[PDB]
């Protein structure tokens, strides 16, 4: 009961989720053949969540892949675990959304999407108690944000109490490849705060100082950091498929989270992460964990936690411990730094402990917080967006596909006005 | 011959009730698969064991309890275990979405979908029964489900059978460890329905229980299955003259006759010593006077609450062991010399001692250690408004700008009723402190 | 995983004085009692009926 | 049913009474363990019932050091776990630090304790309290715990073994100002205080036991000789018997005139003690020699006021009395002309014990002396001296100020020794 | 508990740890692999105050290596017992001070300092009860005398109420190995005098005059200067981590050595100290330990300690001894030599007994003395700095970067006051 869907889009959603469920199925003890080959029954006791029962006991993931091209869609099934996803699930065009977001959106990507909301209709409706849906694509992409966003649209209409979770990877101006990218970024911020309940924000320049330092391996690669966020995510519903002593859904997380409804963008993390030379002179305890958890350089977003103050803060504990170490650090971490912490919501930490730790790791910790920090990377990313717009610059693309300048003057507006609504809070006082 | 039903609804309330029926089964010599052992099958004649037991005809024996929970994450987990032979299987009630924290969704969405059922296994079991004394409920005040289904229940049971009497072993949410962040809002909400639907109430929160376990067993690192194991020796403790032979005995009825002086007042703080290891428990002679005076000990409170800071109106303590009539005068007597421990000048005697003669249990391989004897206490004082008027702060400050409203109106919740909990509250703290005043 | 055993947790207990979940504190008496069994406490000496 | 609860504060308190508790376990004839291998005992310990006993001693300190070493040693299993108090940091020489900073964050546990003992004792004799005076916790926990206790318990009498600084020996360098603090703060807390510094003792190891190179452990066996001939008349049986109250009944003439010295006799090493027959007209003298006085004082200088011998082993009533004429028309010692009569006599029929590995002999005949005389101020004055030399420039005072301390409590001490002085200068003239 | 933290500093304080780490391991029983293999129970139950926690069985010292060029730290690294130390420990710039005090303090020490800052937070945090810090670092260098005195000034903002050792190598006239030493020296010294808690003066020239002339050794090289400083600062906490008759921490040592707060700078010494060919025909007693101890060449600096008068005196005995010998010895001492102790504080002498003797010997003494005699190594660093200064040769180097001529003027101004307020008390009587 209460399992989940998983739909990706574009190139880089694909990426992610095509190592996350190589991280699931290695937790459950699935080879890429669909054969379970577990050890313990705990594997066994929960796998409806995220896969489903064939004929002749093979399990096989509920995913929905979309494109619109079919470049990284080959790859992805000619690689390893490319025999575990349904060949008829792979849905894609043959044009290419070409980076533009309104391509993505109104003229190509909304022609396509008759197919692929047949197949997630018919995955969600045969399942016994639908849960929730979870969506993995960036925003600084055509397909990515142009139908990603519109999909959740759609879905949301047919699914008004269901919960939604996007992993988005925005784009941050130290790492760019494509000149367009504050255009379709902008845009897709706007539908995605109106309809996704939960948005879950990743940097690949975040991504690239972990790998550089925390780890020390001097030749990162998109493996690598697709890698790291496939382990954060596994975690957010680690308690949902094992036994614990504090049991905590997605539905639990998002009520302890989310103070007003607008403000649902949060920034997360993982730890213990440790290189292969020093791995050896740490020692596994609570107390350490809740260090690395809290320190800044080790989000997984360019926002500085320390520039503003925590709304509140989340905290999913896995393996072995007691309660007591865990409570009475999180409460340490807020008397020690009460200036970081909102003062009108007393107690802004929530914990849950979950009985069994990762592959090879006696515990592990990922951390969720909703912090005011995140303003900022709003504030850059518009930044550039109106610089771009005052000269109309690659505006006529936009404007031969059927939509024109009002909609880019209102959702700069809408984004805007999420920042001055945001920041308010960070001065507020009781 | 007698009877008490004893209600777990949220997973607080479940792990603790998996600890106390852990305790029943090893004091009445009842394997985990509910057969007696083969070596003493006949044994076994008195049937001591039929007050929270049945004998079903033909051998085993099934415990008088019934497990509610919307999530079936900890109710499964049961089934699998090594227990899942003493409990009918259709007496563990199993639902497939979590309350989430949210009481709106375990009073008017979900928890009404439930209740139907529960009350008919209720019903099955109480006819069976013929000598009923009461019910026990245990749930933890700061969750949703907990909340939720409990005040649905208490409500219900309050109209289906009337003048039973219930007792409710809650939890209330530590001064200031907390796992939830919403848990002050629902904790009110919770306090509404338990005021005038339970007979008695009992303050059990977790700061104090920590402390116990680090000072007096030694454990720097407790977790809630240690916690678990003390609160199940109270149950037994309180219960225990129901089911042994003892000098003064006490029912269930015999409670708020001698602890409740007003309708409205019906919440206590509870007491249990002596807690000690095996390490230095034969340091100490454990006599009755020194077991007696570690219950009026602050540090022994299980609520974190300070009872210097007001006055004592009743105070229903228990003894079970060796312990001698003319003992317990003595050191009864020599309280009222102490000037620190003041009663309230209207209760003139305060005291409702009982004495048994079954030595409390321990389970092998567990922290305590066997004793000849033990002492619980149940006290009625003022000083409790400390605990509600704290609750009352922490709402205040988050309600004052409508924090986390959003998610309890849009499930079926009035804003009105936010208001009028925190006015019962208030009327509450009225009660205490013009019950308290001098005459 | 590179963990360490018994022989290791039982220095580090001694030396540290960090403990797992849940762990009694072993001060490593001599016991002439079973410290399992054994009701540990001084019973006062009690008499059959002695006002016959 | 006659009990004493015992304080040990301070690393000379705990090392001294270690000795006292190997010293009476020794006596009783109860095992390092605690078990008893098949009722006086019941002075000191206390039955759990089945087995082992427990002692009524409560050890504090705020370095874990001495503690842990009681706790690995071959005494682990005597001790109650949580009797044997620690802190974690020590107060390190200074006595605010002990009395302001983290002297208060201690003493409650202490006790908590304290009444836990004497709510399970029932005939409370009185309390027994050691500590270093010249040290920071030592003076610092010791004026917080009489305090205390002097409000908590009121009439209850409280002796104290105090150890003073040798007048030209001694360890630490701001040792004479922390003295002179704990001084205002026993003196008024304090029914009888015993002086027993360590330059003393040295002297008469080296002129007795001839032993070259002594260390703490011979020292520390002196002191718990003396404490077990003191207390064994509360526990054994004697022609003339003395409680705990029979002396605040003979020895403290006026409230404030409390201090006293002591004396013990024969200590004499097997190499040469079996030559002699060592009677008791012997160590009668010998306990009025000045040169075997236990602290570094002069009898000589000064008159004397009370004078409490105790005789314990097979000495005869009447040959006491004898020594008593003998030393009273001996010319050189003279009592103060008010006291007509100067003598309390105990006698005690429990011979000495002797501990193996030590350098005592036993001997039949033992004699401890406790003698009040007006001689005592000289050590008051010298203290005084060094203090007022200290205190001339204000060296180390920024390390008390530091801590919580007010100045004036330098001068107010300065003023309580001097008045002090003129009482004891004013008590000795005659009539 | 009670437990402190080591930072080393420049060439001259990387090695002088080198050592001391090894000494401090070989006392311990830890292997260079840092596993314990020591005989007796005494040995493991006061190793946390040196050594945190590791898995595997093994032991990871507490101390952080700080250094502005990694020349000497790689080195170490590869030399004996270099394996114990944190990668994470080790810190590093690339481009190095060059002797230049402005530089290691003002421009490239405020660039570096945040991660030692941050990990000796980390420290500080993880250790359970916190005693003090201890530093080993030279004053006549650059990265040294400037980035290790701004460290002092930052952890004593910090932690105002912890204590602090420093053990400064201060520069020799009669042995210079640097012609711009006098201007970093000074301007250290002002630094210092505010901060430190507890320093200690070392001198390559007494060194070499020791390991010449008592020795009696042909060809001393750094390794045996850097073994006698490593001894004399284990003699100190020595009875920190062993039983003794009378136990004194560090805090004990300050309040009776120090009698007005700006008087604490301190010389200490070692014994004994024979020559190998000289071994077997002395007699180990205490009289001759502390013959040796007073012996006026016998300690570490150029200052005679027969021109001033001793303020306080500490010795800190090692091994089995009785206790009135060392009473009787001391007071003969003190009374044989009553010109050279100042009148006005009686009995100026502490001693201090452990019954754990180090590993070679069975008796040791280490001295620690507050002498008058101090001010003649102030009085000639201050007679070369006013040479150079008059005209101010070699100037432009500090004042290029943000320095000028006032705070040259305000530290000769301060060193001049320390050493007319501290000569003045030899002269000042009853
Ligand atoms: N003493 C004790 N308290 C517990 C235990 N488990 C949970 N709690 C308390 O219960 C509170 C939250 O409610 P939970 O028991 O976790 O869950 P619930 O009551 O069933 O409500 P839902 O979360 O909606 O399912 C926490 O703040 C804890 O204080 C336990 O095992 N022992
Ligand atoms: N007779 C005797 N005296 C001792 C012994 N140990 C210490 N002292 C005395 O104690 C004085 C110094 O104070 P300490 O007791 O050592 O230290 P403290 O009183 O515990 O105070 P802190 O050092 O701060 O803990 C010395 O002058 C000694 O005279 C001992 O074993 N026997
Ligand atoms: N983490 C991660 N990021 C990627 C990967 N591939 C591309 N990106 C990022 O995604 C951005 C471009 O998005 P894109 O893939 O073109 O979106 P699409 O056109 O909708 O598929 C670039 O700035 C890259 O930094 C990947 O494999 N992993
Ligand atoms: N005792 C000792 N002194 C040293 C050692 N190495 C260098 N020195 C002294 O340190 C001085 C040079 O200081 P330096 O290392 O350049 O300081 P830095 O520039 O701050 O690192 C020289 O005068 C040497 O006398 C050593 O291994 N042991
Ligand atoms: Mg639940
Ligand atoms: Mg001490």
């Amino acid at each position: 009961m209460r399992e989940i869907v998983h739909i990706q889009g574009g190139q880089c959603g694909n990426q992610i989720g095509a190592k996350f469920w190589e991280v699931i199925s290695d937790e459950h003890g699935i080879d890429p053949t669909g054969t379970y080959h577990g050890d313990s029954d705990l594997q066994l006791e929960r796998i409806n969540v995220y896969y489903n029962e064939a004929t002749g006991g093979r399990y096989v993931p509920r995913a929905i892949l979309m494109d619109l091209e079919p470049g990284t869609m080959d790859s992805v099934r000619a690689g390893p675990f490319g025999q575990l996803f349904r060949p008829d699930n792979f849905v894609f065009g043959q044009t290419g959304a070409g980076n533009n977001w309104a391509k993505g959106h109104y003229t190509e990507g909304a022609e396509l999407i008759d197919s692929v909301l047949d197949v997630v209709r018919k995955e969600a409706e045969g399942c016994d108690c639908l849960q929730g849906f979870q969506i993995t694509h960036s925003l600084g992409g055509g397909t990515g944000s142009g139908m990603g966003t519109l999909l959740i649209s759609k879905v949301r209409e047919e699914y008004p109490d269901r919960i939604m979770e996007t992993f988005s990877v925005v784009p941050s101006p130290k790492v760019s490849d494509t000149v367009v990218e504050p255009y379709n970024a902008t845009l897709s911020v706007h539908q995605l705060v109106e309809n996704a309940d939960e948005c879950m924000v990743i940097d690949n320049e975040a991504l690239y100082d972990i790998c550089f330092r925390t780890l020390k391996l001097t030749t990162p690669t998109y493996g690598d950091l697709n890698h790291l966020v496939s382990a954060a995510m596994s975690g957010v519903t680690c308690c949902l498929r094992f036994p614990g002593q504090l049991n905590s859904d997605l539905r639990k997380l998002a009520v302890n989270l989310i103070p007003f409804p607008r403000l649902h963008f949060f920034m997360i993390g993982f730890a213990p992460l440790t290189s292969r030379g020093s791995q050896q002179y740490r020692a596994l305890t609570v107390p350490e964990l809740t260090q690395q958890m809290f320190d800044a350089k080790n989000m997984m977003c360019a926002a500085d936690p320390r520039h503003g103050r925590y709304l509140t803060a989340s905290a999913l504990f896995r393996g072995r411990m007691s309660t007591k170490e865990v409570d009475e650090q999180m409460l340490n971490v807020q008397n020690k730094n009460s200036s970081y912490f909102v003062e009108w919501i007393p107690n802004n930490i929530k914990s849950s402990i979950c009985d069994i730790p990762p592959k090879g790791l006696k515990m592990a910790v990922t951390f969720v917080g909703n912090s005011t920090a995140i303003q900022e990377m709003f504030k850059r990313v518009a930044e550039q967006f109106t610089a771009m717009f005052r000269r109309k610059a690659f505006l006529h693309w936009y404007t031969g596909e059927g939509m024109d300048e009002m909609e880019f003057t209102e959702a700069e507006s809408n984004m805007n006005d999420l920042v001055s609504e945001y920041q308010q809070y960070q001065d507020a006082t009781a | 011959m007698r009877e008490v039903i004893s209600i777990h609804v949220g997973q607080g309330g479940i792990q603790v009730g998996n600890a106390c029926w852990e305790l029943f089964c090893l004091e009445h010599g009842i394997q985990p698969d509910g057969q007696m052992p083969s070596d003493r099958t006949i044994g076994g004649g008195d049937d001591a064991f039929n007050t929270f037991f049945s004998e079903t005809g033909a051998g085993k024996h099934v415990p008088r309890a019934v497990f509610l929970d919307l999530e079936p994450t900890v109710i499964d987990e049961v089934r699998t275990g090594t227990y899942r032979q003493l409990f009918h299987p259709e007496q563990l009630i199993s639902g497939k979405e979590d309350a989430a924290n949210n009481f709106a969704r375990g009073h008017y969405t979900i928890g009404k979908e439930i209740v139907d059922l529960c009350l008919d296994r209720i019903r099955k079991l109480a006819d069976n029964c013929t000598g009923l004394q009461g019910f026990l409920v245990f749930n933890s005040v700061g969750g949703g489900t907990g909340s939720g289904l409990g005040s649905l229940l208490l409500e219900r049971l309050s109209v289906d059978y009337g003048k039973k009497s219930k007792l409710g072993f809650t939890i209330y949410p530590s001064p200031q460890v907390s796992t939830a962040v919403v848990e002050p809002y629902n904790s009110i909400l919770s306090t509404h329905s338990l005021l005038e639907h339970t007979d008695v109430a009992v303050m059990l929160d977790n700061e104090a229980i920590y402390d116990i376990c680090r000072r007096n067993l030694d454990i720097e690192r407790p977790t809630y299955t240690n916690l678990n194991r003390l609160i199940a020796q109270v149950i037994s403790s309180l219960t225990a003259s129901l089911r042994f032979d003892g000098a003064l005995n006490v029912d269930i009825t015999e409670f708020q006759t001698n602890l409740v002086p007003y309708p409205r007042i019906h919440f206590m703080l509870s007491s249990y010593a002596p807690i000690i290891s095996a390490e230095k428990a034969y340091h100490e002679q454990l006599s009755v006077a020194e077991i007696t005076n570690s219950a009026f000990e602050p540090a022994n409170m299980m609520a974190k609450c300070d009872p210097r800071h007001g006055k004592y109106m009743a105070c229903s303590m228990m003894y079970r062991g060796d312990v001698v009539p003319k003992d317990v005068n003595a050191s009864i007597a020599t309280i009222k010399t102490k000037r620190t421990i003041q009663f309230v000048d209207w209760c003139p005697t305060g005291f409702k001692v009982g004495i048994n003669y079954q030595p409390p249990t321990v389970v092998p391989g567990g922290d305590l250690a066997k004793v000849m004897r033990a002492v619980c206490m149940i006290s009625n004082s003022t000083a409790i408004a400390e605990v509600f008027s704290r609750l009352d702060h922490k709402f205040d400050l988050m309600y004052a700008k409508r924090a986390f409203v959003h998610w309890y109106v849009g499930e079926g919740m009035e804003e009105g009723e936010f208001s009028e909990a925190r006015e019962d509250l208030a009327a509450l703290e009225k009660d205490y402190e013009e019950v308290g005043i001098e005459t | 995983p590179a963990v360490n055993d018994q022989a290791a947790h039982d220095q580090y207990v001694r030396s540290h004085g960090n403990y797992e979940a849940g762990e009694q504190k072993n001060r490593n008496y001599n016991w002439k009692v079973d410290p399992q069994q054994h009701r540990f406490g001084k019973t006062d000496k009690i008499a059959s009926n002695e006002v016959v």
